[PDB]
């Protein structure tokens, strides 16, 4: 028996009122599916939201433990297992996800196999085990039949684009998605709606449409209880203010950091952007990671040195970064720092070009401001933002 | 630099 | 009794070899559909390509006459009639199309009704009986059920955007189309593939991806026999060379003009672009329309005067155009001319801005060249092209 | 100026 079923019986023998609470929470018409779920092994709810809503409402502190055990007992050929994979992937519960993937790829249900293979492409691409050309080839090799994995195959490319500073394709890929084509799985369609809200938030951030960025993050926040989506919504709102309002930027990052608490991966996004925010506004930084050999961390060490007038040491560290593999957006930042250190218009022009190439309309303001101060034609600088 | 996620 | 059936019999009277030629031309496995078609009222081929290929092969000089009579005698509830509407619209045979639309809107077949209503939106928008906001609202209200008309509804918006100099939405709309969703009607799928090649060619032209622009126009030309698609493919190729290669631009416009022969509307596209080409390269220009009150035509009169160093006359005519309604792309040309007349950097800056607003990455080169000659920083001008 | 069509 799965741990969730044991706990619910324990709690229900003390309190028969819990049946109606769980029925309502689970979106059931009557208690009968819940009776069946408690008493007969392998009975799944029609919608996976039923079990998640119960676990979150009744056992908020034990969600991971109970859902891990529940998911890894599911028949992997079922709708329930396919929903559980989306749950696991959405939450970045990698140990649940990878175990589901591995057993779904091997099973005889063609849908479950398709879901397993496509989520696996996402996992491989995000870890750097494959590149984007291999990912695309693997999507083509899969001969995808479901509307949902057709959509997910677009989303996984969008996630990679965002992570690799290659923003131009994201709005194009977005136009290929139609969520109304997902018919059978309301749990998953709903999860995908939240995914799309957070993706759209980032798309508008990168287009310098800050009001729409904030609107879509707020939409995600209003309709989710998944830590991952809350974290990224507050992160993206914080970034929307990074050039315009120190206090609101910081506030949103501190909120998000509190939502991230106890997940180091999530916490790191906030520490990184707080590092950048404090450096950009010339404040004493408490957030920098001096031990990391990630280029973005090393960039913040350098920016701090620039604020501390240690230009010679900043330049020596920046030269070490020229040896490193960087994406186009990262190179925007690189050349902006180089410009601040050397006072060469050349470096600011390169910074502009890299931000154009990554289709970053937010960050491009940084080198543009410096070029304006160095006597470049303001009208031309304005035209570059169009 | 700035990091992003969804 | 349709004219096409009668002509065939009369010809077959003197040559029974014609029968086999027609079967192969029509893509038939055996002659039996053709015997059925000739001898029995209302017998349509499975694919409309069959009758089109016959008419074009055997009766190229009688195409309109025969197809008018054939199409107007179709049962409007049939696949044949739906295919005939696409034929008529693709060829811009407006009298055939509008008659089919009017009888399809009134019939009790839901697919034929949908086709009639959606092509009607296109016809109304293109004639300026409605604006693009009403066309969009009308599409929403129609509650389209076929993959075909869902795609056609995107195409009609794309045609309008191209005609009104509003290029930015076009690539977004393109990304929403998936021709693989069209299952019933190979004739229509095929016609849409050609439509999309020519649309995509324009999308790439306006994005300044000249090689891909040429690729898709040349692709359309390689396999079409439809005047309309030949005309717009050669036009788009000639435009792709307008700033880079006078002789190849003119070549492609002159080939196109030869395919346009006898259709004044199609000929006018080439006359207009040949006027622009010859003005831009300061060559003798037999193409100018001195009588027209269209802004684009009046622009070429002005550009000729500029080449004749008649700046005072050019200015007087340009000032008359400031009272006229113009789209943003036309305004890019307006301010380019103004710059050439007045030598004011400001007019060239506005030209640049209007080309940015219309998302014309090709034409923007003209004012940028003049700003480079007036001492503006070439690096900034290069960034503006990205 | 320049015209276009498809």
């Amino acid at each position: 028996m799965e741990l969730i079923r044991i706990a619910m019986k324990k709690d229900l023998e003390n309190d028969n009122s819990l049946m109606n609470k769980w029925a309502t929470v689970a979106g059931l018409k009557n208690p009968n599916p819940l009776y069946d779920f408690l008493n007969h092994d392998g009975k799944t709810f029609n919608e996976f939201s039923s079990i998640v809503n119960i676990v979150k409402s009744q056992y908020p502190d034990r969600e991971y433990e109970l859902m891990k055990d529940y998911c890894l007992n599911l028949d992997v050929k079922t709708k329930a297992a396919r929903s559980a994979l989306e749950y696991a992937d959405a939450n970045m519960f990698f140990e649940i996800e990878d175990a589901l993937i591995d057993s779904m790829i091997s099973c005889s249900n063609m849908k479950s196999k398709e879901y397993g293979k496509v989520y696996k492409i996402h996992r491989e691409l995000s870890k750097g085990e494959i590149d984007v050309f291999e990912a695309s080839a693997n999507i083509g090799k899969q001969r995808i039949k479901t509307a949902e994995m057709n959509i997910f195959s677009k989303m996984l490319l969008m996630y990679d684009c965002l992570n690799k500073g290659n923003f131009a394709p994201m709005m194009l890929l977005f136009q290929q998605i139609d969520l109304s084509e997902i018919k059978e799985n309301r749990y998953l369609k709903n999860s995908f709606e939240t995914r799309i809200n957070v993706l759209l938030s980032n798309i508008y951030l990168n287009e310098n449409n800050l009001e729409l960025c904030r609107e879509y993050a707020q939409k995600a926040i209003s309709s989710t209880d998944t830590q991952r989506f809350l974290v990224f919504s507050y992160l993206t709102i914080g970034t929307s203010y990074i050039f315009s309002d120190f206090n609101l930027s910081k506030q949103n990052y501190l909120i998000g950091l509190k939502f991230a608490k106890g997940n180091p991966g999530f916490e790191e996004f906030f520490k990184r952007n707080l590092s950048f925010l404090n450096n950009f506004w010339n404040k004493e930084n408490e957030w920098i990671n001096y031990d990391s050999d990630a280029v973005t961390d090393m960039q913040e060490v350098i920016f701090e040195l620039i604020n501390h007038k240690e230009l010679s040491k900043a330049l020596q560290l920046l030269n070490k970064l020229e040896e490193r593999d960087q994406n186009e957006n990262e190179l925007g930042f690189h050349y902006y720092l180089k410009g601040l250190i050397t006072n060469e218009k050349e470096a600011f022009f390169k910074s502009v070009e890299y931000f154009k190439a990554s289709q970053d309309k937010l960050s491009i303001k940084m080198p543009l401001i410096q070029l304006e101060k160095m006597g470049e034609n303001p009208r031309l600088l304005k035209i570059i933002t169009m | 630099g700035v990091v992003r996620g969804a």
